[PDB]
Order: C-alpha cells, then structure tokens, then sequence
C-alpha cells in the first residue's frame, strides 16, 4: 500500500535513480508502491582443511526470516552453522562490525564472539610518587619491505597478429598506441632499476672486516658472510632465499 | 537498495575507536611517553610538564614558578576549541569531500543504466517481450558493451582515490606515533612553535 | 657505551654490564632465525609481488583465446577458410579485444609500479636514517630506545634488524619538586629527587642509581616560597 | 557477456582488496597500543582541565 499522493493525471512515479517506484491499477484507483525482493551474497567461512572439514554461511545483509545454531542475526547478515558466546578472544576470522569467528574446541566448533580490543590496566597515579626502573633488556625486531618488481616487454605484432600480413595492415589503421604502451613499459623497467640503485647503493667505498673475529664479546657470525658456501651469504640470508620461492 | 550494488560495515565501530582513543589519552596523561617504549610508569602531571619544557630547552623553574599562568592559559586555549571549530563553515571539508565523492560516484554509476547506447530501448524487459533470440542479440551487445565499459572506468576511478586514501592513512599514522607518543623536535611537523604534546 | 649515552644513560652503566649486554645480544640474534622459519606467513609482502606478476601474465596469455563475436580465435582457420574481402569483419573484433586488453594490462601494471616505487622510497629513507645513524623518532626504527640496525637482502625486499633498548623491573617511589634549605630552593641538574622512606637521593632518568644530594648537581635559582610541593633537607657540600 | 570473458574476476579482486586496505588502514591508524588504560577517579593534574 501507497502514501503517495497522486493528482488525477499520473500514472507511474519515478526517483532521483530515474526507476519506477509507484503505480496505479487499471480497474481500481488505487496506488501501490513497488520494492524489489531480496537479494544478497554468500560468504563461506572455514579454517583449513587439514584442521576440519566444516563451515559456516554467511548471507550478507538479509534478514534471517527471509532465508540448530543456524539462526543468529548481526549487522553483517544472517549467519549459519556458527555459536554465539558471551566470551572475548583476540578476532582471528573477521565477519562484520565487531564479530568474529573461531574454530575451538569448547568438541571441536565454530564459534562467533565479540573481539577484545586488549587487557584492562589501570596505572596508579599520584602526585607525590614516581616509578623508576632498576634494570633492562635488549630486544632484536625484524622488517621487510619491497623494492623492486619484475620488468617486462610486450610486442604488439605477434601478440595481436602474429605473422598474418593482413591483420598488420588493418592494426596499423588504428594509430600509435603501440608507441605509448612501449614508452609506459620502458619507464617502468628503467623505475625498477633506479629503485634498486637508489635503495643498495649509499656508499662508494668497499670495506671489508677485519680477520681477527673478536668485538668485546659480541656475536655476529649469523649476519656476516659465510666463506665456505660458494655465493657468500650470510646463514640468515640463505634462509630469506629458500624461504621465497616461486 | 541498486542493481547488484552492496555496502560493507567497517570492522571496527565507533566504539571501539573511541575506547582506543580514551585509552590512549589516559596513557599520555598519566605515564607521559614512557608507556610508547615500554611498561607504563607513574608520574605527576607537572612533572611531566616540566621535563617537557626542559626538552625544548628551558629550565624547570620557569614552569615550578608559573604553573598557575600556564594552567590558566591551557585552560583558555582548550575552551577556545570548540567555538573555533564550530564558527568556522569549511573546518571539516576534508571528510565531507569523501562522502561527496563516494556519493557522486555512485549515483553517476547508478544513472549510467539509463542510455541505450544506439539501441532500441534501454530496457532488457521490454527487447524480451517484443522480439525473439535471433534479432535480439544485435541490441543486447551494445548495452553489454556500454555498461561493461561504465563498470570498468568506476573501478579505476576507485583505486586511484584509494592510493591517495592510503597516502593519507600512511601520514595519519606517522604524525600519531611521533607526536602522540613521544615530543618530536622536527620543524612544524606537529604544530606551530616549540611542539610539547598532541 | 656512547649509543647508551645517547638515549640518556651513562657509560658506567655498559662498562659495569658488558658480559650481560653481550650475552642478552646474542640470545636475541640467535632467537632471530627460528623466528622467521617458525612463521608460515612471515614474508608474505615478498610473495605478493611475485603472485601478483604470475597471475596478470597468466590472465593476459588466457585472454588470447577469446572469440570477442567471431567465428574463430585463430587467425591462420579464418585465412586457410576464408578470402580477404569477409575476413576483415572477423579480424577486426579480434584486434579491438587485444587492445583493450593490452591497454588494461598497461593500467595495472602502472598503478601497480607506483605503489612499488612509494614502498622503495620509504626502504630508502629507513636505511639512510636507521643504518647510518641513532634515530630519535619514535616508532621508526623498532620499539623501544633504538640502538642500531643491520640491513640484508632478500629477494625482491630488504630486511632490517633493529636492536633496541627496553626497561624493566621498575618500583615504587617518592618523589619532590624540589629541595628547600637554608630559604633556598634546589632543582636537579640531570635526573629526579628520590626517597626511599627515610633518606633523599638524586638519581638519573631511566636506571636506578642513587647519589647523594650536593651542591655539585644541583642549582639554586630561587626562593622557597613560590614552589608548590617543596619538601626542606639537608643540603652537603 | 559469457563471450567476452573474465572481466568481472578482475573487478572483483580489486575491490576486495580495496575493502581489506580501507580496513587495515584504520587498523594501523587506530591500533597503537595492547593495552586499555584507564583515568583515575579524582580529576586533579596540578590545576589542568581535560
Ligand atoms: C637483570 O635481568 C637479567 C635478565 O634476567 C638478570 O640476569 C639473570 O639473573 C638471574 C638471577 O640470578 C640468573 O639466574 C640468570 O642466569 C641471569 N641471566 C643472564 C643472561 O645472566 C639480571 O640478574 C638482572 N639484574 C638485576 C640487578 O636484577
Ligand atoms: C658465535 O655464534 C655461533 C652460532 O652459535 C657459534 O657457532 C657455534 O659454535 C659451536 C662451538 O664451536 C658449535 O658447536 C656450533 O655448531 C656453532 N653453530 C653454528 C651455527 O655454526 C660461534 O662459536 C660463536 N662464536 C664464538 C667466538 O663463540
Ligand atoms: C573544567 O572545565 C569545565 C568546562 O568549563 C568546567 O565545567 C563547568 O563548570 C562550571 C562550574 O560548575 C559550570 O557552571 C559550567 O556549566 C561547566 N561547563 C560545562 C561545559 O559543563 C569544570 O568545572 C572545570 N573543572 C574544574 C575542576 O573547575
Ligand atoms: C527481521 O524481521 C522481523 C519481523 O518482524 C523484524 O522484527 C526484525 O526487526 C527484522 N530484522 C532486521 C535486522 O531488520
Ligand atoms: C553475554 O554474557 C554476560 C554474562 O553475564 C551476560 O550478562 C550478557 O547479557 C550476555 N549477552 C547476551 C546473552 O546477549
Ligand atoms: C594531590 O595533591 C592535593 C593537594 O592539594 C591532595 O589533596 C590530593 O589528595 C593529591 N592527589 C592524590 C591522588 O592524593
Ligand atoms: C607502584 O605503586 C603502585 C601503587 O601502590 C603499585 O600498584 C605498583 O605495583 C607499584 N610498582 C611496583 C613495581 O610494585
Ligand atoms: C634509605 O637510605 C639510607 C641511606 O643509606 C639508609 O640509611 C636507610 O636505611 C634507607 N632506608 C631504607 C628503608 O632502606
Ligand atoms: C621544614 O619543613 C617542615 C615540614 O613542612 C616545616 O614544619 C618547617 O617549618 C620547615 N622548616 C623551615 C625552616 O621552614
């Protein structure tokens, strides 16, 4: 049924998105509004598959009268095949505003929580007392970052037309974007290059460690070069290398 | 709710960024910058706030014998906040500007549907109860083709603004660990003038 | 010693704790190796670079097979077939798919590099600042006090080792603004007043070490009745 | 549309990934620290309003 109010003379009603929202019956004088009926998308949420073989269904944005624990209603959609607990672990599969959802052995489940941003603390603050450190430790982070990608070339002949003559001719009607596509290629070929030897090479001098491997105690045979394996790599290096592999 | 375009929910809500807000305020008032490199150690507030001018290179007793003067003006300063924010029209044009952009994006996405694109109609409806298989592919083609092209223009319109979103986010997160947790001595990198805290 | 001194601790306290630096050194560097083979998905941004590449030339060879409105996706079938005057028609959609695709490739492949380029400026900068000096900023060079950095090369990436400096087992105490004697005031030169109960101290910033209340490391600048808080004991000299 | 071919995986994978950046951006922005501090009771800093 339709609130709208419709002079003598109409017949349809449109939006701003220019569709039809409002009609008339033909027999009956009587406006009626039009919705379109419900429609969505399906997530499939899963741990690996040599962990379990079970799932959950998640139907993005739709009631669940529309579609055991199979009825569970978030702000995301309708969720299937999952158990909601009072309880809060740190999120370990994301789902909507807030919810996440878990493989735990309660048996074996999967269970949908509220994340936990941290552990509460409160720090006793006073004016007239202070806290002081009496000793420390050393800590060692890691970080990788990318610097350079592979560079590639594409010829427009044999792609497009191989050795066919004709084809050449008919291609060579349409212009010269072979000649941007080869411009835009090689600038990008010669940015990977400039990346690498910006990144690598800060200084002009080649120095070299001394024989005698003694710093007051300190250890650094894990990130100096390895003499005995033939490309000089540090163990550490090694490992980098036969972890990336294509 | 469109043809096929759906909205996503952030994970995180309001109220879990105000929580690591209030949190990270109340770090910063009672530890000062100790808890950025570390556990949380206690201190009072003028104490702190001495240290700090001590950091940009004045002696403590400027502060031990003006601390009235300096709260006073603080005071001030933070009340001024909210009338300045208030009066100004364009204070907040940069959040509104992608909400206009999104918007505008969308709804140009949305109206696209309406050409025909040298066709009979626009309709798919209409071309199906009028004709039959063998003369109705030569309409449905160009229709493909036009909203094919439509689609792919919206996604990169989309990525370039993301990029620059990116850039912008990146910043965000520079400027709110080094001025946030710690005093930063790099010129007009958090403010105008001697930076003390954020 | 002077990188400790440059985070605000004194050289005794290195010359006094070598053996103990040097042994917690090389637990951490020893630590390192496990850490990044136990990981599954450690270098996760080297791979990405590398699956992305795989799969737009693969995308882009398994476009060729497409008839984009054509009787056939091969051109030597339509030449062996077919005269010059009706293959033209079927050419001419082959070409317009190749070159939309050739043009899309393109397009990615920039947005791709650009991002690429961003990243390589930010190594960039971290190395000239982190490798080659002690950094101040927080957060740019690991957690914590940073100390140094040892870079290494990977594939397609670098890789940096922050060292850094953490505190730990802190305590309570009690603490003044100030020290009045004989109607003046005494502010610290470098560190805070301390009491542990009964005695008062002076002590540095970020290690324990009490020292006794001289008129060597303090200053008298002022009177005792403006600071709020001040606490009256004997000054030695 | 069958015909032309794999356009729409493309479109797909790329607005996937921008959905899991706009996420990790605040995840980076907002999530400094692992721990949720609170303010004492008594609001008294040495005459300082918050
Ligand atoms: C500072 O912390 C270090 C690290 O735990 C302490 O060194 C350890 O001390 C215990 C106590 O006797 C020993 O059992 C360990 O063998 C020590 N470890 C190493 C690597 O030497 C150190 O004692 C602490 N210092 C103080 C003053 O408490
Ligand atoms: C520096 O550390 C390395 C790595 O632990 C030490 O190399 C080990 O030395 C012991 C004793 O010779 C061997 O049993 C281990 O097999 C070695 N490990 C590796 C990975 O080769 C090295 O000895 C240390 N340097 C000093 C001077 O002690
Ligand atoms: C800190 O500042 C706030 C804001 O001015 C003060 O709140 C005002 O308090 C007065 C006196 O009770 C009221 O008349 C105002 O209406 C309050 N303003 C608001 C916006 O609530 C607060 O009192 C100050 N704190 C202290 C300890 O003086
Ligand atoms: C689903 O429909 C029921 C039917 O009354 C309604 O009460 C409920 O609010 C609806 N849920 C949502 C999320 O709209
Ligand atoms: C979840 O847990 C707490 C535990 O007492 C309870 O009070 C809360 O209302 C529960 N929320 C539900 C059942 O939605
Ligand atoms: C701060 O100092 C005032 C003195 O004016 C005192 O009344 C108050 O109790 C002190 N704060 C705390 C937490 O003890
Ligand atoms: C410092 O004092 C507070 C307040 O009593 C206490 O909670 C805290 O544990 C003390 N610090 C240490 C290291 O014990
Ligand atoms: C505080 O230090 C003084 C100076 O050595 C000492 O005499 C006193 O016993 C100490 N008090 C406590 C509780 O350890
Ligand atoms: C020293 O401090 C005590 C306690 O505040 C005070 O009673 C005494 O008057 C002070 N000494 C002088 C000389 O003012």
């Amino acid at each position: 049924e339709s609130n709208k109010k419709f002079l003598p003379f109409q017949q349809f009603g449109r939006d701003i998105a220019d569709t039809t929202d409002a009609v008339r019956d033909p027999q009956t004088l009587e406006i009626l509004d039009i919705t379109p009926c419900s429609f969505g998308g399906v997530s499939v949420i899963t741990p690996g598959t040599n962990t379990s073989n079970q799932v959950a269904v998640l139907y993005q944005g739709v009631n669940c009268t529309e579609v055991g624990s199979n009825v569970f209603q978030t702000r995301a959609g309708c969720l299937i095949g999952a158990e909601y607990v009072n309880n809060s672990y740190e999120c370990d599969i994301p789902i909507g505003a807030g919810i996440c959802a878990s493989y735990q052995t309660q048996s074996q489940s999967i269970i949908a929580y509220t994340m936990s941003l941290g552990a509460e603390n409160s720090v006793a603050y006073s004016n007239n007392s202070i806290a002081i450190p009496t000793n420390f430790t050393i800590s060692v982070t890691t970080e990788i970052l990318p610097v350079s990608m592979t560079k590639t070339s594409v010829d427009c002949t044999m792609y497009i037309c191989g050795d066919s003559t004709e084809c050449s001719n008919l291609l060579l009607q349409y212009g010269s974007f072979c000649t941007q596509l080869k411009r835009a290629l090689t600038g990008i070929a010669v940015e990977q290059d400039k990346n690498t030897q910006e990144v690598f090479a800060q200084v002009k001098q080649i120095y070299k460690t001394p024989p005698i491997k003694y710093f007051g105690g300190f250890n650094f045979s894990q990130i100096l070069p390895d003499p005995s394996k033939p490309s000089k790599r540090s163990p550490i290096e090694d490992l980098l290398f036969n972890k990336v592999t294509l | 709710k469109f043809n096929g375009l759906t909205v996503l929910p952030p994970l995180l809500t309001d109220e879990m960024i105000a929580q690591y807000t209030s949190a990270l305020l109340a770090g910063t008032i009672t530890s000062g910058w100790t808890f950025g490199a570390g556990p949380a150690l206690q201190i009072p507030f003028p104490m702190q706030m001495a240290y700090r001018f001590n950091g940009i290179g004045v002696t403590q007793n400027v502060l031990y014998e003006n601390q009235k003067l300096i709260a006073n003006q603080f005071n001030s300063a933070i009340g001024k906040i909210q009338d300045s924010l208030s009066s100004t029209p364009s204070a907040l044009g940069k959040l509104q500007d992608v909400v206009n952009h999104n918007a505008q994006a969308l709804n140009t996405l949305v109206k696209q549907l309406s050409s025909k694109f040298g066709a009979i109609s626009s309709v798919l409806n209409d071309i199906l109860s009028r004709l039959d298989p063998p003369e109705a592919e030569v309409q449905i083609d160009r229709l493909i083709t036009g909203r094919l092209q439509s689609l792919q223009t919206y996604v990169t319109q989309q990525l370039i603004r993301a990029a620059e979103i990116r850039a912008s986010a990146n910043l965000a997160a520079t400027k709110m660990s080094e001025c946030v947790l710690g005093q930063s001595k790099r010129v007009d990198f958090c403010g105008k003038g001697y930076h003390l805290m954020s | 010693a002077y990188r400790f001194n440059g985070i605000g601790v004194t050289q005794n306290v290195l010359y006094e704790n070598q053996k103990l630096i040097a042994n917690q050194f090389n637990s951490a560097i020893g630590k390192i190796q496990d850490s990044l083979s136990s990981t599954p998905s450690a270098l996760g941004k080297l791979q990405d670079v590398v699956n992305h590449n795989a799969q737009a030339l693969n995308t882009l060879v398994k476009q060729l097979s497409s008839k984009f409105g054509a009787i056939s996706s091969v051109l030597n079938d339509i030449l062996s077939r077919l005269d010059p005057p009706e293959a033209e028609v079927q050419i001419d959609r082959l070409i317009t798919g190749r070159l939309q695709s050739l043009q899309t490739y393109v397009t990615q492949q920039l947005i791709r590099a650009a991002e690429i380029r961003a990243s390589a400026n930010l190594a960039a900068t971290k190395m000239s600042e982190c490798v080659l000096g002690q950094s101040k900023r927080v957060d740019f060079c690991g957690k914590g006090y940073h100390l140094m950095s040892f870079p290494q090369s990977a594939p397609h990436g670098v890789v940096f080792l922050h060292v850094t400096y953490v505190p730990a087992q802190e305590k309570n105490f009690t603490t003044a603004p100030a020290i009045c004697h004989d109607g003046k005031a005494h502010f610290p030169r470098e560190g805070v007043f301390v009491s542990n109960g009964t005695h008062w101290f002076v002590t540095q910033r970020n290690f324990y070490e009490p020292q006794i209340i001289t008129t060597d490391n303090t200053f008298v600048s002022g009177n005792c009745d403006v600071v709020i808080g001040i606490v009256n004991n004997t000054v030695y000299d």
